[PDB]
This record gives C-alpha cells, sequence and structure tokens, in this order.
RNA sequence: ACUCGGGUGGAGGCCUGUAGCGAUGCUGACGUGCAAAUCGCUCGCAUGAUUUGGGUAUCGGAGCGAAAGACUCAUCGAACCACCU
RNA sequence: UGGUUGGCGUAGCAAAGAUCUAACGGAACGUUGGAUACUGGAGCGGGGAAGGAUUUCGUGCCAACGGCACUCGUACACGAGUUGUUCGGAUACUGAGCACAACGUUACACCGUUUUUAGGAAAAGGGGCAACAGAGAACCUGGGAUUAUAUUCCAAAAAGAAAUUGCAUG
RNA sequence: ACUGCAGACCGUACUCAUCACCGCAUCAGGUCCCCAAGCAUACAAUGCUCUGGUACAUAGAGAAAGGUACACUCAGGGAAGUCGGCAAAAUAGAUGCGUAAGUUCGCAAGAAGCAUUGGCUCUGAGGGCAACAACUCAGAACUGCUUACGGCGGGGAAUCCAACUGUAUAAU
RNA sequence: UUACCGAAUCUUUGAACGCAAACGGCGCAUGGGAGAAAUCCCCGUGCAUGCCAUAUUUCUCAGUGUCG
RNA sequence: GUGGAAAUGCGGCCAGGUGACCAAUCAAUCCUCCCACGGUGAGCUUUCUUUUCACCAUAAUCCACUUGGGCCUUUCGAGUUGUUCGGAACGGGGGCUCAAGAUUGAAAAAUGCAGUUGUGAGUUCUAUUAAAGCAAAAACCUGGGG
C-alpha cells in the first residue's frame, strides 16, 4: 500500500495535511485532513487564552453553528474570560465609586 | 556535567576566544536568568526578544534592557522621577 | 443518514427500503434529504409495519 | 501538466488539427503543386512552446 | 571604472530596508489639541520586538479625541514601560516614565527619550535602544530648552517640543560580543543588505578607489575630501583627524 | 557547468504569447511584450530594424477593413439610396 | 453532442429541450483536446435516449 | 565560604555520516567524449552564514558580488539583438 | 554555394551486471507459458508541478525514424479518448511586488511618486493586479464503469450516502 | 424543520524522464513535490527480498599484445620508488580499560594504547494489570575458528599560513 | 460560374474603451429571451480617460472669491 | 430569549477573536508493520512441516454519548523524560468546559472479499540560537451598544 494525492494539490504544506484511510473497498486512500483552527480566545493583550464556552469551529462551519456554540450567555460571552468580565464589573464599579467620592 | 569555568559558553567549544566568551557569558546569563518582578515580588521576568521581558506570573511585559531587566542608567531615572514627585 | 428510533415518528414519514437482517429488520425510508432508518428487533412487529 | 488557459488549449487544439497529411484528392487537381504537407509538426521535434 | 558600491546603495534596490515584518513607524501621538491643552491617557497594550530594531516598541492605545473609536498607536518604549501601564501624553501630563509631556515642562537635568526636534514631528531624537538625552537648560523667556543628544552633543529645541521620560528600553545590546559571523547574519537579516562588508582593498581597481594593486593597499590617503564626487568619497570622509585617539 | 548541465537548470518562461502580436514575447514578469511593447498603446517600432518594421506593417495581415475602404475611395463611395 | 464551445451547460439543457423536445437531467460538457466542446447530456428517465437518438436519424 | 560523586537534560555557524549541496585528489576515465565540463572512486559541508520550488526586485558606459574582474541564458576586463557599418 | 571523395566497411556502436526455453505469430522480432535474474520503497514503482501538448488509447502499420534488428515502438496512418454544485483555478484574500488614474517631470512619457496642492462616497485616505505550494476551499465511498476518464461516469431501489449555495415552499 | 427547483465558467488524456522537459538527440548531464514494505543493522548506510516493475540499453565466437576497471592476488624486502607515500595498502563495528603534550580549560580525544567479541545450552537482572507483556544488559558453562559478508577512523611528532564554521575564479 | 459593386454580414481581440486577464473570467444599468420552482442562464445596448460644446423647456451644485 | 450558586448550559458603529504562523518530544488515534489466535484460500509435501503464503475490508456524513488542558465550586507540597509550579490558590472531593479519542448505533453489508480480534513496535499528526523572536488580509465569528 503506497498512497498518492487525490486533490489536485501535491505539497506537504500545513494546509494540505492528509489522512491515510483503509476503505470499505479495502483501498488505502489519502483524505484531506481538516485544517483545524484553534477557537475563540480572549484578546491577546489579556493573555490570549482559549474561551471556555466556545468551540474551535472553522469559519467554514461557524456560519452554520448555533450562536451559543461560539459563546457563553454572559456579557462579553464570546469575547472575555469570566474573570476578565469580572475584572471590569469591579473596575467599572470601583472606579466610578472613587470618582463619585472625588466630588467630596 | 559542569564546566570548570564557562557554563553557558560551553556550547561554543574551543572557539571565539576566551575573553569574548567571558564577556558574552555575563550578558548570556542575565539574559536567560529570571529577573525579579516588583509586580509579583516573584522571580518571574524572562526575556522574549531583546529589551522585552515577559512576566511568567501575571501576564505582563516590562521593557527593560537587553541582557538585563534593568539598565544601570534606568536606576537613576526612576528615582529621579520619584524625587520630582 | 440519520436514524429515526421510535415508531411514532416513522409512521408519520418516498419509496422505502425494507431490509431483513439476521436478528434485525431495518426500514430504510428514503426522502429528499436523509435516508431515515427504523431498526426493528423482534420480527413480530417488523411485518407489523411492513404490511402497513 | 493539467494547467492550460483555454486560450492555449485552443491553440494547441489549432495546431493539432492542423497537423494532418494533405488530403489525397488535393494532389489530383489540375496544376497542383503540393505533395507532402510542408508544415507537419512533431511534438518530439518542433516545439509549439505555449 | 565601474560603479562603486557606496553609490549603488543609493539605487536602493537590493539595498533597501527589509521591514516586511516591521510594525510600522514608531512615533509619538499626533500633536492633538488634547496634547496641547491637557493630556491623553493611553494604556500600553503590548511591548513588541520590531525585527531589525533594538528597542522594543510599545502599543499604547489612546482613545480617539474626536470620535468613538480607539486609536492604538506605536512608539519605541522607554525602559520600565510595562503592559497595562497608563501613559499620559499632553501638556499637563504628570512627570513620570513613559509620559510624553512638553519638553519645556520637563525638569532641567531629567533624562528624556524619543525627543522631537521640530515641534509636532512625532519624536525623532533619542530613539535607539539605551539612548536618552538629558535636558540641560530651559530658557522660558525665549521658550527654547537645550538638551544633550545621545551623542555628546548639545542642541536647542522649542519647549513646545514633546519628549518621553526615561531611557529607551533594550539598552546594552552592543555590549554583548557577536562572536559568530552567523550571529551578525541575523541582526542584519531584519535590517538591510548591509552585510558582509568586503574591504575595498580586497576589491578590484574598477570596483573601488582603494581596489587593485599587487599588495592590497590604498595608494593615496584614505581621508577623502568633502567635495569629492560620489564614487570617490570612500575611505575616511572629510576626516578632521585620523589615528587612534 | 555552464553548458549542457545548466541547460537543465532553466525551467520557466520569460515570455508567453502576447495578447496583441501573438508573439511569444510577452515578458510575464514585467507584464509587457518585447515585440509589440504591449500593453503600451503605441506599438513598438524601430527604424534601426526595418526588416522588422516591414515584417509586421500593414498589408502583412488581412487588411480586413482597409480593403473595403480602399475599394470605396476608388468608387467615390458610390452608394445605393 | 459536439456543442458550441462557448455554450454553457444550462444553455445546452435548454437547447435539447427545444431541438429534440426532451429533458436533460444533466449535461456535463467537456471541451475536446481538438477544441470542440462535447456535451454528454443524460436524459430524464421519462425520456429514452435511445428512442430519441433513432428519431434523430442516428 | 561552594565545591567533589551521580544522574537529568539536549546545547552547539559541535563531530562521524546519509539525502541534498559541493568538488580535494587520482593531475584516474573520457578527451573528434555519454557530455561544447561528463564518468568513476576518493574527498569536503551536511542544525546551518544550510539546501531547495514558486513568486518578486536589481542589468549593460549597467546590474550583482563573503570580491574570483566572478556572474548577468554555452556570450563578460563591459550581455545579447539590430542598426550606423 | 552545391555535389562528391580518400581515409573506410574503418574508428567505433565496450558506463548500469541477463537472458534461457517451448509454443505460437510472422514473408522472416513480438505474444504466452515456464525458467532466470534484476530494480530493491531516495525503486527502470505510484501520483503531481514546470515543461511538453496528443506523446494517451485501439486498430493497422513498419516506407522513412527508433545509430543492430523488429513481426514491436513515444514512429507512421486511421479512428477514438479527457465528463465535476463539492477536485484545482477563477467568481472572492492578501504578500514580496506592480502599475492605471491623477499629478508632476521630460524637447517628448515609452519616467516617477503610487495616491492626487486633493471636490476620487452615486445609493477620511481613488481603481486594479500580484500565490494552481501562503490564506481560502460544500463529497464520500462502492462499482461488473472505458481500448483510453473518473473523488468528474453510474439512474429510480440513482450503488448509494452526504454536505453545500441561491431562490422558493409549506 | 421540511420540501421544490437550480447549482454556471475553465483545467481534467499522457508525461514528468538514463526514450515524453532543458541540453541541436530516445544525450550516462540537469530538473520541485508526495507515498515508500521485509530481513540483517544503530541505519533511509550496505547487502539482499515480497509488492509494483524490469529483462531496455546491439549481438555472436573465442579469450594475442596494449589498455579500461566502481577487479583481485603476490615469495623476500618494506618507500630503496617518486618531485612528493602519488596511488594502493592500512585503520575500522561494539564493550571494557587507558589516554600526552599543549590549552582560550571547552578541549586536544576516537588522542595514543592494549583487550574481549562466534556457536550453543543456561542462569540473573530489568515491568504491567488485576485477585499477561517486552528486549535489552549481565553472567556461565560447553564448544568452534580457515580469524572467514556488508559496512566501518590509519596514527603520531613538528614547522608555515589562516583563528574558527563559512565563501569563492560555473568550464585548469 | 466568373467579373465587378452600392446592400448587408463582419466571431475573439486590438488604440481597445465597463473591470480585469497565461481567467475564452467578471460587473452595474438597460431591454429582450428561455425557463422555472423567483433564483439561475443566454442575448443586445450603454458604461474608459481627457478635452471642447451644451444644459436651448437653460441641469444640480461648491467657495470665511465679489457683491447684494 | 433562558437554565445553572458558579465554571457555564439551552433556545450603523465599536471592540475582540478565528484567519495566524516552532524544531523536537511526549500522548492519543491514524496508518503501516509484527506477533498471538481463529477462520478461509493457496503452496510445499523424497523426507520432514498442528506447516509456509495470501486474505480476513469499513468511506464521508450524522446520532447518542478516555487522555490533555482551562476554569468553577467546595474542604512545604504538586509535577514532568525534561529545563516547573503553588495564598496572584497547590493539592482532595464534586462540577464545568475545550481539544483530541473511545465506544452505541445510522451509513452498512443490498458493499468489499474470497471461494479475526487482540497484541506489540515504528510512523503520524496535535525548547534552543536570538543584537534572529520567528507574514498579511478577505472571509467569518462573538461581543459592547444600539
Ligand atoms: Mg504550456
Ligand atoms: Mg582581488
Ligand atoms: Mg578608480
Ligand atoms: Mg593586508
Ligand atoms: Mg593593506
Ligand atoms: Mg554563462
Ligand atoms: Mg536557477
Ligand atoms: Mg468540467
Ligand atoms: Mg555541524
Ligand atoms: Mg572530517
Ligand atoms: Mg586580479
Ligand atoms: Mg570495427
Ligand atoms: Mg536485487
Ligand atoms: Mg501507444
Ligand atoms: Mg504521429
Ligand atoms: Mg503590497
Ligand atoms: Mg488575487
Ligand atoms: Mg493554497
Ligand atoms: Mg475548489
Ligand atoms: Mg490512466
Ligand atoms: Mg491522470
Ligand atoms: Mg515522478
Ligand atoms: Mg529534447
Ligand atoms: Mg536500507
Ligand atoms: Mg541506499
Ligand atoms: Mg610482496
Ligand atoms: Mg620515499
Ligand atoms: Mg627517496
Ligand atoms: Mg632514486
Ligand atoms: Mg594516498
Ligand atoms: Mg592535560
Ligand atoms: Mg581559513
Ligand atoms: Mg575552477
Ligand atoms: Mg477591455
Ligand atoms: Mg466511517
Ligand atoms: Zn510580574
Ligand atoms: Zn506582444
Amino acid at each position: 500500500p503506497r498512497v498518492q494525492y487525490r486533490r489536485r494539490m501535491h505539497y506537504a504544506t500545513r494546509g494540505n495535511r492528509m489522512k491515510l484511510v483503509r476503505t470499505p473497498g479495502n483501498r488505502l486512500v489519502m483524505q484531506k485532513r481538516v485544517k483545524r483552527s484553534q477557537g475563540p480566545h480572549t484578546p491577546w493583550v489579556l493573555g490570549h487564552k482559549r474561551l471556555a464556552g466556545t468551540k474551535a469551529l472553522r469559519h467554514t462551519e461557524a456560519r452554520l453553528a448555533s450562536r451559543h456554540e461560539k459563546s457563553t450567555s454572559r456579557p462579553y460571552g464570546g469575547v472575555l474570560s469570566h474573570e476578565q468580565v469580572r475584572d471590569r464589573i469591579v473596575r467599572a464599579f470601583l472606579i466610578e465609586e472613587q470618582r463619585i467620592v472625588k466630588r467630596a | 556535567k559542569r564546566t570548570v569555568k564557562m557554563g553557558v559558553m560551553g556550547r561554543y567549544g574551543a572557539r571565539y576566544g576566551a575573553n569574548p566568551r567571558k564577556r558574552a557569558k555575563k550578558l548570556e546569563v542575565s539574559q536567560h536568568a529570571r529577573h525579579f518582578c516588583s509586580f509579583c515580588g516573584k522571580f518571574a521576568f524572562r526575556r522574549k526578544a531583546v529589551g522585552i521581558w515577559r512576566c511568567d506570573g501575571c501576564s505582563k511585559t516590562m521593557a527593560g534592557g537587553a541582557y538585563t531587566l534593568s539598565t544601570p542608567n534606568n536606576s537613576t531615572v526612576r528615582s529621579t522621577v520619584r524625587r520630582l514627585r | 443518514p440519520r436514524e429515526i428510533k421510535n415508531l411514532k415518528e416513522f409512521l408519520a414519514i418516498r419509496c422505502v427500503k425494507v431490509k431483513h437482517n439476521p436478528a434485525q429488520t431495518k426500514f430504510k425510508v428514503r426522502c429528499s434529504r436523509y435516508l431515515y432508518t427504523l431498526v426493528v428487533a423482534d420480527k413480530k412487529k417488523a411485518d407489523k409495519i411492513e404490511r402497513s | 501538466g493539467r494547467f492550460k488557459p483555454l486560450a492555449i488549449k485552443k491553440k494547441y487544439a489549432k495546431k493539432l488539427k492542423q497537423n494532418r497529411p494533405v488530403p489525397y484528392w488535393i494532389r489530383l487537381r489540375t496544376g497542383n503543386r503540393i505533395k507532402w504537407n510542408e508544415k507537419r509538426r512533431h511534438w518530439r521535434r518542433t516545439k509549439l512552446h505555449y | 571604472g565601474k560603479t562603486v558600491l557606496t553609490c549603488r546603495k543609493g539605487n536602493g534596490s537590493i539595498y533597501q530596508v527589509h521591514g516586511h515584518k516591521r510594525l510600522g513607524p514608531a512615533k509619538l501621538r499626533i500633536l492633538d489639541y488634547a496634547e496641547r491643552h491637557g493630556f491623553m491617557r493611553g494604556v500600553v497594550k503590548t511591548i513588541e520586538h520590531e525585527p531589525g530594531r533594538g528597542a522594543p516598541l510599545a502599543r499604547v492605545e489612546f482613545r480617539h479625541p474626536y470620535k468613538y473609536r480607539r486609536v492604538k498607536e506605536l512608539m519605541v518604549a522607554p525602559e520600565g514601560m510595562f503592559t497595562g501601564q497608563s501613559v499620559l501624553c499632553g501638556v499637563k501630563a504628570p512627570l513620570a516614565i513613559g509620559n510624553v509631556l512638553p519638553l519645556g515642562q520637563i525638569t532641567e537635568g531629567c533624562i528624556v527619550c524619543n525627543v522631537e526636534a521640530k515641534v509636532g514631528d512625532r519624536g525623532t531624537i533619542a530613539r535607539a535602544s539605551g539612548d536618552y538625552c538629558i535636558i540641560i537648560s530651559h530658557n522660558h523667556e525665549t521658550g527654547r530648552t537645550r538638551l544633550k543628544l545621545p551623542s555628546g552633543q548639545k542642541k536647542t529645541v522649542p519647549s513646545n517640543c514633546r519628549a518621553m521620560i526615561g531611557i529607551i528600553a533594550g539598552g546594552g545590546r552592543i555590549e554583548k560580543p557577536v562572536l559568530k559571523a552567523g550571529n551578525s547574519f541575523y541582526r542584519f537579516r531584519g535590517k538591510r543588505n548591509c552585510w558582509p562588508k568586503v574591504r575595498g582593498v580586497a576589491r578590484n581597481p574598477v570596483e573601488h578607489p582603494h581596489g587593485g594593486g599587487n599588495h592590497q593597499h590604498i595608494g593615496h590617503p584614505s581621508t577623502v575630501s568633502r567635495h569629492a564626487p560620489p564614487g570617490q568619497k570612500v575611505g575616511l570622509i572629510a576626516a578632521r583627524r585620523t589615528g587612534r585617539i | 557547468t555552464k553548458g549542457t548541465t545548466s541547460m537543465g537548470q532553466r525551467h520557466g518562461r520569460t515570455h508567453i504569447l502576447c495578447r496583441r502580436c501573438g508573439r511569444n514575447a510577452y515578458h510575464v514578469q514585467w507584464e509587457r511584450c518585447a515585440a509589440c511593447a504591449y500593453p503600451r498603446a503605441s506599438r513598438r517600432r524601430y527604424n534601426w530594424s526595418v526588416k522588422a518594421i516591414k515584417r509586421r506593417r500593414t498589408g502583412t495581415g488581412r487588411m480586413r477593413y482597409l480593403k473595403e475602404v480602399n475599394r470605396r475611395i476608388k468608387n467615390h463611395f458610390k452608394t445605393s439610396l | 453532442f459536439i456543442v458550441d464551445s462557448n455554450a454553457n451547460k444550462t444553455e445546452i439543457k435548454k437547447a435539447m429541450r427545444k431541438l429534440y423536445q426532451v429533458k436533460a437531467v444533466k449535461v456535463n460538457t467537456l471541451i475536446r483536446p481538438d477544441g470542440l466542446k462535447k456535451a454528454y447530456i443524460r436524459l430524464s428517465a421519462s425520456y429514452d435516449a435511445l428512442e430519441t437518438a433513432n428519431k434523430m436519424g442516428l
């Protein structure tokens, strides 16, 4: 069993990964291995971490995914880690409370 | 394992000459040493490109010197700003 | 190829391919999109819908 | 390889059906001069580099 | 003869700066009204390495003065400019590291970086790593402060000129020996086709004024005139003295 | 190895056929023709090579319309109503 | 069919429908190495490709 | 005071050596050749200033060169084409 | 410039190990069987790019060509052959880059910047191009489907099973 | 959800190489990518083998001199040969020992230098999961040698030069 | 059939000009066509830039230009 | 819109993310290979051979649902082959979630094949030098706000 490419492209680049596959017909057949992307992340300046409620959908299928598959139902849900939201909810509240005090 | 004398420089073998290794060795170690973080109180800084020091603890990035987190020149400026305060 | 499991749905649902198996009897309902199948273990109820 | 603009395929197509022996009946005309095709091409010799 | 390599670098063909991976110009914020009558707080977002450059560049994110949008902006970082730091650019910015405040308002004797010579030009002096310039005088009556350029060189500039506070980061690059011919291969990978530097005496008589001859030697003084035409102005140019000092 | 062994090193094309002249003179990398000077509007034409001016001048082709307008000038553009 | 080389598939369906009065379930054309375009049009099962081709003088 | 064992780890324009890139020697074969520069064995580098496809940029009183006047389509101490001639 | 010549039936056709056998074919090297080796998975393997562009396939042919021979051929002649919603490409990315426009310069645009002293929106920074190895990218197998194409062909039990885009429909 | 209709353009054969490209050629040269078995072995070295491919490189007879060789062998001597150890031979794997000057303390170093190694029948060691799995190392007898594949460094002492790796006159 | 010439026909391009272009690619607008459960598909015509004229029922505008 | 104490589950502009970027290694599957077993076919068969060889296949798509990481919660050790880590929350119990993966099944035995699993190995894919820090962008996504 030696295999050859089936899609018109023939280079071992990262976007052209292939999977060897024994078939029902007992052929051994290369198949395109999907170009998996890492999923949604909290922003790079906030340490760039993978989000919890969100799937690493390729945008090729992200359009067809349910909205909540790419988010949590929290404010900034598809954008920020829960701690990052809570950092703000505190920082919004506490900073305004000092400003409200600087009028006195 | 340990070299009698040249440590990180041991990788260079018998070349580049003794002094230049001696002088590369100081910068080479402070460069890969973990430098103290005033933010965390933690040894934590590690360089990630010349003049860039990521903090392993809290995500953060001091600017800093090339082979060292702080230049001796910088020691002056910070207090000198503190005194102007 | 989704597989409808309960009968109530399947009786609701073009030309259908019955397939007897040893220890089975599938009912492969073809449709515009999916080939729905309804597995049916004991035969006493297999022709119970086959004769439908 | 596979790649061809159709414009190149039309040209090799052109030269391909142009690559034919003269019709037998053309030689039988009065005052005929032609015998062999003087513009027969062979892929292993002249190149139509397109 | 034939065109000298000093002259060919002026075609700037092969000899252009690389910079595909360069982040863009590293400048100060546009001299807004806010700079001229207050201050703009921008938080530093991330300190980058610009390839081919020694100093890290910072990514201060100022909010846009006139519209709802936020304006990330890139300037070579003063040392000690950590991410999340809130920079304060403007005339009545507080005097601290990373703050960009009018040069005539910076205290005499304090050291500044990324100084701008012309007002509003967005920071041209003291930008290389480790570099800075002490303010050595103000002249409030004529509104022109002096300062000492990173080269031992005094210069007068208007106090309306901005400067950043502190040494530029990444200082001490040059102290580390390069050792390998390959190590200097990469510092110039991100710079330009500057390197390796073939000696002109090693070149031919067509190639260089110094080139050619049996023993490889310059035949005439290496100290060329200022008025020497290009292709001739090689060797030591308009040198006032030669020799080790 | 500047001879037959470096003839194997040469793999590309400098020129593909031109959209105008049909010459294999279209420098694909400098998208222009060495022959017609295409895409430049005015076609390439030098007096130091009249063997080439002659080679591609009018009458070299069908003169598809020019035959029609020549016949007409000869016939005073005589016309049916 | 050799079919006009500039014609596309949908036009070849509409043309079979009009010339030979028959539906084409599909029409996958190729252009021949020679430069002619060649359609393999498959008829709907309701239309025989045999009864029609012989009606066509073939 | 920070040294002596032992392991760990996998560094290096590190070593031996494939592939690949070269090309020292035999001044071997060939030398109207397989070849208008090749063949053989030997040999050198082979984690790097490496090799390599595609693309792109820079050329003729010019380009490009870790510099041999090297290379710039078998053409270079000034390509090739046409022309003056 | 054409033709011819001696040398001369000479120098050679000595790199990579290899053929043997029978039967048949044929006017006389092929074909099959057997034997024997070789390649030896960085292959005289199976697919592609560039390049080539009919070389493919079948039948015939073997005049010429295949530096010996051919019954055979990548040769010759004739007839065939390449099938896609999903492969690749374009539609539809940007990149080193390029350059239309404008503007400027030039005796002259065949130059330069690449935005334009600049009113670039037609319902803040003009238009475009530039990657078949980068980004993007909805399809799979089985076939008894060819002389030659198949992730392309298959027919109503679509061998079948999908995903997907547009519109529309309950 | 469903269903209905529709899903357009061009590529698509073959080649990709000691006969399909470039080299005036079916030219021993050159030419990017992918898949890549078994055994020995450290192995993509090398040898060999199933599969897939080949049997195409003009053949025959016989075996003058002189040649070419990716062929050997040579008594005694052992570089006397020669300009020159050129070429050849030689070293060789692994293990255990042992390893000098000099040194930038990294090295030099595989320094150098001895030594053991097959076969066979055994032993020992080294783990997993609960309440069977390796395959290396080690040892021991017995026994064998014609020292018997392939592959695999010759070494040392000094002087000159250049520090080093690198580049570089394609074709002296 | 020949000769000539009025009517036409004159495909893709090309100054090439709707935008591109190793793409027989892609538009916007207009009319047509086929067709079809509209979407798709074919077709015609217009659609480059510059400049001059004109807005003949005198187009819409811009200027801290001049005034009113 | 909505469940959940929480991690989170289900149902114009603006900012962020995907695109998006590393040798190796480790691990899982993949694949190939080997072995054991069992079947089936073939072959050897002077002798010997419970034997040698071959084969024993499982596509995308979908549906139900162990390893590595992140996190929630609750009441010096932890950790890797390895250069770590911990009150800025380690470990333990329960939970969440991502990424692979397993198995259940639909496809799908009406196919393949020809007259079976499991087990081992390899392959596969998912720090260092650095004065080197190792593309962009459309598309798309999610949010904040409306
Ligand atoms: Mg071509
Ligand atoms: Mg010289
Ligand atoms: Mg000179
Ligand atoms: Mg000197
Ligand atoms: Mg000198
Ligand atoms: Mg040359
Ligand atoms: Mg080249
Ligand atoms: Mg097609
Ligand atoms: Mg090395
Ligand atoms: Mg060596
Ligand atoms: Mg010289
Ligand atoms: Mg002879
Ligand atoms: Mg063999
Ligand atoms: Mg043939
Ligand atoms: Mg022919
Ligand atoms: Mg660009
Ligand atoms: Mg493009
Ligand atoms: Mg791609
Ligand atoms: Mg595609
Ligand atoms: Mg085929
Ligand atoms: Mg093919
Ligand atoms: Mg190949
Ligand atoms: Mg040729
Ligand atoms: Mg091997
Ligand atoms: Mg080998
Ligand atoms: Mg002897
Ligand atoms: Mg001697
Ligand atoms: Mg002697
Ligand atoms: Mg003598
Ligand atoms: Mg020798
Ligand atoms: Mg010693
Ligand atoms: Mg040297
Ligand atoms: Mg040479
Ligand atoms: Mg046009
Ligand atoms: Mg499956
Ligand atoms: Zn810190
Ligand atoms: Zn042209």
